[PDB]
């Protein structure tokens, strides 16, 4: 069993650095469609959406 | 008559102690080779990961 947990380890870490690089990939491109979605009057489009909201 | 009794009981309890002596050898083994079949389906799993 303790071999087994070693296998485990090796898979477990190679895992989490894929989900670390495809969070990592899409929050720069969420980044760089910011710097065009994220106006003056879309800003103040959420802002009155989230306001008024409840 | 009792003297007699005693020895068949005593040889009979050994029977037992050997049967069972060999019955969890057998145990031992088989938990052996399913732990190795356990350890191969993990590094498979891996593979799969």
């Amino acid at each position: 069993e303790k071999r087994i947990s070693e296998i485990e380890d090796a898979a477990f870490l190679a895992r989490e650095k894929a989900k670390a690089d495809a969070e990592y990939y899409a929050a720069h491109k969420y980044a760089t469609s910011n710097k065009h979605k994220l106006t003056p009057e879309y800003l103040e489009l959420k802002k009155y959406q989230a306001i008024a909201s409840n | 008559i009792a003297a007699q009794k005693q020895k068949v009981v005593e040889k009979e309890a050994e029977t037992e102690r050997k049967k069972a002596l060999i019955e969890a050898e057998k145990v031992a083994q088989v938990a052996e080779i399913t732990y190795g079949q356990k350890v191969m389906e993990k590094e498979t799993e891996k593979k799969i990961s």
